[PDB]
């Protein structure tokens, strides 16, 4: 059904939402900090094909 | 003591299994040395006029 | 979600456009954090209450 291919879409093509390594509360003795990011977001024909 | 179904081998778990509770900070962004010892304060902002 | 642009974008452009039409305005500006929120701060002409 309809319901079916949105469901593909919306599930396949996600954002995922971004965060940061060494955040507060961190383990003692941690120096570096970093963000981190990941793609979920198709971007060609292609991809949603 | 929250019991949650286990999925290799169907027992039952409590959340203390798989995580540790307890009571701390909702956020952890600021933090307050007052004369070089820890404690706690808060800005007040006059009216304006 | 930031995706740093986005932000910038449909959300602070379209914000700082609106805002440079206000009454009695002396200057506009903004700051984004990618991590968090955004502020928009508009500077109105001395003597305006």
């Amino acid at each position: 059904s309809i319901s079916d291919v949105n469901n593909a879409i919306r599930e396949n093509n996600v954002e995922i939402a971004p965060g940061r390594l060494g955040d507060l509360p961190a383990e003692k003795g941690q120096l570096i900090t970093i963000p981190l990011s990941a793609q979920g977001q198709l971007s060609s024909l292609e991809q949603f094909k | 003591n929250i019991s949650l179904k286990s999925k290799t081998n169907g027992s039952v778990i409590k959340l203390s299994d798989v995580a540790n509770v307890e009571i701390g900070s909702q956020a952890y962004n600021f933090a307050i040395l007052e004369n070089g010892k820890p404690a706690t304060a808060a800005a007040i902002q006059l009216s304006p006029g | 979600g930031a995706t740093a642009k986005t932000i910038n974008d449909s959300v602070v452009t379209l914000i700082e456009r609106e805002l440079s039409g206000v009454k009695n305005l002396l200057y506009y500006s903004a700051t984004t954090d990618t991590s968090g929120t955004a502020e928009i701060t508009a500077t109105f002409k001395p003597g305006t209450d």
